[PDB]
């Protein structure tokens, strides 16, 4: 029921029908049907399986006056008809005009049914004028029932509200009075909304796009006052209003919620089920651009609904199927796309020049809405089709414009560059193209030199040469030799902050997607990687670069106001995968022993000054406080690369018994045992979280392998194994009781001592059967030898592990 | 995926439990229980 009265207690109003006078061309028909009704009636009661009868009486409980024609009064047949003579009229007074295309004309034989289906056109005047039948009604009670002017009938309710089951009388009147027509042949007349229209998510969404109109108008009134005769009062303050507070909500909780139905496509649902139409991922896209130049100036204009404005840019960059936009879509939406994406280009160019409002447009709102659209491409692997030819020259541009901000070492640069640099690591993501190696590029389908024609690219003003294209940024040779480079000489961020800002992001954005693309990965399709690959990426560089990577931050481990190293190790994280296993002999030890190294000395100097009551010693303890900070500053961004490290190689060093592995569990072991000691470290932990919101970061970690998530659960957690293969089941025994004698408050070397005058009171395979099958699988470890079984390797990893598991639990149970 | 290791947890030992599998149309599977510690595989990795 698609349709409305538009109208507007409730006062049904009737329609006026007896001021003007009745047609009574088909009088033969109105007779006809007037009659016809009391003979269905008759033919309702031979249905009751109780027939007529001439007598009155109320125990029939049926009709008393039905007489067969024969014998039938013609009393009731002249009153009777006024109902049928009502409804004609009120059918033929609502502009409907009927004409009779046919010429021709006691049991009623044929029968009158309404079980039939009927066009859809014709049936919404049936319902209609059961509406009217209905509305009478309430008219005709309500008359009575307003004497009182208390209360209502349950039934006086509009005829679209109320339920079938209460409309089902009305609704058969209608019908079947439509069926004597269509079986008697009256051509009545007086839209055609397909299925996909008839969705709530259509008509909402064309709703916006007219308020979209709607609302430019006044900010357009808005600049020409604001520009000359500025007056407080507006024409349109109450849709400005109406602009400003609700439909902002609506569109972005909207949106928000229903991104999982409008982003899925026929191929594979991402949702429950259903997907928008495409001409609703038109709309969509329409409605993103016309938002994006709705923004495009005036940006302090409306300063209060700045805020909803970008989040409802974020929200409508979300949800985007442009797979399906930039194929086949509407001229008028791709243009709009296409314009967009060359303003937000030419943009990003103004303010590299600048550098040498915009930025109120650019900073603000402009670069994080393309850094989210960026990402959301690059996620969903949608640059296949919707980065090409006008956008990859735009997206060109934006990269040599931003990379061209080298140069530029003001005070402002130094600010904007972490928005400029994951703008641009986003961008990277989601290039398509190769634009390193470029003398491989010719193999990319994705370049515009390979989709034009050469006529064509000179005539579109490409130079058909793709080194000239991007002379800013060489090939990946001599940036990654450079990076090489500035890792040996031990570079810092002040010292080139552009290098680990920006072009650091290039690299970890460019290796790992390309890495698929590369010789090494295998190819999906024999025929697609018969072509040589345009980018020559493999493991090994990948590898290179997170050891330069490693070696950088091992190199700034200790310089004051390294904000950005956990950046670093974010834009690290997807490169720590496929790393060579030498890297942890490599890197990891040495940086982690010279992690344990300075948390010991530190730790030493922390219990020097606590020794002592004085306000001396709290000075002292402030300052190692600030110490402990910055040492939970470093461990915080290095952790993360050691936790993908141990979760990629914790099978292959269970498997087999590697001693660097256990040579870093022991470290790290050292390095909890310090932190267990000094409480210290705990606060500034906690305060270190909460203020740099590195959180966040911690639990996307946690979910992507409480508070204290880093220390506890990253290292001597998932380590714990290493360390607990090579102590034996047999000498179970001794851990608990060197816990015990842990839990003595006893030193080190003095359990140590217990521990070797209690060699003898460990197991044996015969001593039980539980432990026969863990001796059985000890000796048929590979690489496990008999070496271990001198006693002071035994008393080794019995106390380490003792005071490991001792001080595991304490942290686990209070 | 709000990252808990653990699929279920609060469960009450009751009567106790079985293993239990369940095979659809034209679908095979081995249920190795674990009898010899030597063919069960992956044990050492995470278990043992």
């Amino acid at each position: 029921s698609y349709s409305s009265k538009a109208e507007k207690n409730f006062d049904p109003r009737p329609v006026e029908t007896l001021n003007v006078i009745i047609p009574e061309k088909l009088d033969s028909f109105i007779n006809k049907f007037a009659e016809y009704t009391h003979e269905k009636w008759a033919f309702d009661k031979i249905q009751n399986n109780w027939s007529y009868g001439e007598n009155v009486d109320e125990e029939l409980k049926t009709h008393p006056m039905l007489r067969p024609y024969k014998t039938f009064s013609e009393k009731d047949k002249e009153i009777y008809r006024w109902p049928i003579k009502e409804s004609l009229k009120a059918m033929i007074a609502w502009e409907w005009t009927i004409e009779k295309a046919r010429e021709g004309e006691y049991n009623p034989q044929p029968p009158d049914l309404s079980g039939v289906t009927l066009s859809r056109e014709l049936q919404a005047m049936a319902e209609q004028l059961a509406e009217n039948y209905h509305n009478t009604w309430g008219r005709k009670k309500k008359q009575e029932l307003e004497a009182k002017g208390g209360g209502t009938h349950p039934l006086l309710v509009p005829y679209d509200t109320l339920t079938a089951k209460e409309k089902a009388r009305d609704r058969e009147k209608a019908q079947e009075l439509l069926k004597f027509l269509q079986m008697n042949g009256y051509a009545v007349t007086r839209l055609d909304t397909s299925s996909i229209e008839k969705r709530f998510a259509f008509g909402f969404l064309q709703q916006l796009l007219r308020w979209m109109d709607i609302s430019q108008e006044f900010i357009a009134h808005l600049e020409a006052v604001v520009s000359s005769g500025r007056v407080e009062k507006s024409p349109h303050e109450q849709e400005i209003k109406f602009f400003a507070k609700i439909l902002l909500p609506l569109i972005n909780q909207y949106f928000t919620n229903h991104c999982l139905y409008f982003l899925s496509t026929p191929a594979k649902v991402l949702g429950s089920g259903g997907h928008a139409s495409n001409k609703e991922k038109e709309m969509i896209t329409s409605l993103f651009c016309k938002l994006a130049a709705l923004v495009r100036h005036r940006v302090s204009l409306f300063g209060t609904d700045a805020p909803a404005v970008v989040n409802c840019l974020h929200i409508l960059a979300r949800s985007l199927d442009a797979r399906t936009v930039m194929k086949s879509g509407p001229e008028i939406v791709k243009a709009g796309l296409r314009s967009f994406f060359e303003s937000a280009s030419e943009d990003i160019e103004k303010m590299v020049e600048n550098l040498r409002q915009n930025l109120t447009y650019t900073t603000v709102a402009l670069l994080p809405v393309l850094t989210t659209l960026f990402q959301h491409i690059a996620q969903h692997q949608f640059g296949d089709d919707v980065i090409l030819d006008d956008v990859q020259v735009s997206c060109y541009r934006t990269l040599c414009s931003i990379y061209s901000l080298g140069t530029t070492k003001n005070t402002y640069v130094e600010k904007l560059r972490p928005a400029l640099g994951e703008c641009l690591a986003r961008l990277a993501a989601a290039m398509p193209v190769a634009f390193l190696e470029p003398q491989l590029n010719e193999y990319n389908a994705c370049s515009v030199y390979t989709t034009k024609s050469p006529r064509e690219r000179a005539i579109l003003g490409l130079p058909n040469s793709v080194e000239e294209m991007c002379p800013d940024i060489p090939v990946l040779d001599r940036l990654m030799a450079d990076i090489g480079g500035l890792a040996e000489s031990g570079a810092r961020y002040t010292e080139m902050p552009h290098v680990i800002e920006i072009t650091l992001p290039m690299l970890c954005s460019y290796l790992p997607r390309w890495w698929e693309r590369g010789p090494e990965a295998p190819p999906p399709a024999l025929p697609a990687g018969a072509p040589p690959p345009c980018t020559a990426v493999t493991s090994d560089h990948l590898n290179s670069l997170l050891g330069n990577i490693l070696r950088i931050i091992v190199n700034n481990l200790g310089i004051d106001e390294a904000t950005w190293m956990k950046r670093l190790a974010v834009f690290a994280q997807p490169i720590v995968s496929r790393a060579r296993p030498e890297l942890l002999h490599s890197h990891f030890i040495p940086t982690i022993g010279r992690l344990r190294k300075r948390a010991g000395k530190v730790v030493a100097e922390e219990e020097q000054l606590r020794l002592e009551a004085k306000a001396e010693a709290e000075e002292g303890e402030l300052l190692v406080r600030d110490e402990f900070s910055v040492l939970c500053r470093d461990l915080y961004a290095l952790y993360p690369l050691l936790i993908r490290y141990v979760d990629n190689n914790r099978a292959h060093w269970l498997t087999e018994p590697n001693a660097n592995a256990e040579e870093l569990f022991r470290m790290v072991g050292e390095i909890f045992i310090y932190w267990s000691k000094s409480h210290n470290f705990k606060r500034e932990e906690q305060n270190f979280v909460v203020q740099n919101e590195i959180n966040n970061m911690s639990f996307l970690t946690a979910d992507s392998k409480s508070v204290q998530t880093s220390l506890i659960v990253a290292t001597l957690k998932k380590m714990l194994p290493i360390g607990l293969n090579m102590c034996a089941p047999t000498d179970q025994d001794l851990i608990m009781l060197a816990k015990t004698r842990y839990a003595l408050k006893d030193t080190d070397e003095e359990v140590r001592e217990f521990l070797q005058n209690n060699l003898h009171l460990q197991g044996k395979v015969e001593g039980s059967p539980s432990l026969r099958w863990q001796m059985a699988l000890y000796r048929g470890l590979p690489g496990r030898e008999e070496d271990a079984d001198d006693p002071e390797k035994i008393v080794r990893r019995v106390q380490e592990v003792s005071a490991v598991l001792y001080h595991l639990e304490q942290t686990e149970h209070p | 995926d709000s990252g808990s290791e653990t699929a279920f947890r609060e469960i009450e030992i009751g009567d106790g439990f079985l293993p239990v599998c369940s095979l659809g149309p034209g679908q095979v599977g081995h249920l190795n229980l674990g009898q010899d510690v030597s063919s069960l595989r992956f044990f050492a990795i995470c278990g043992l």
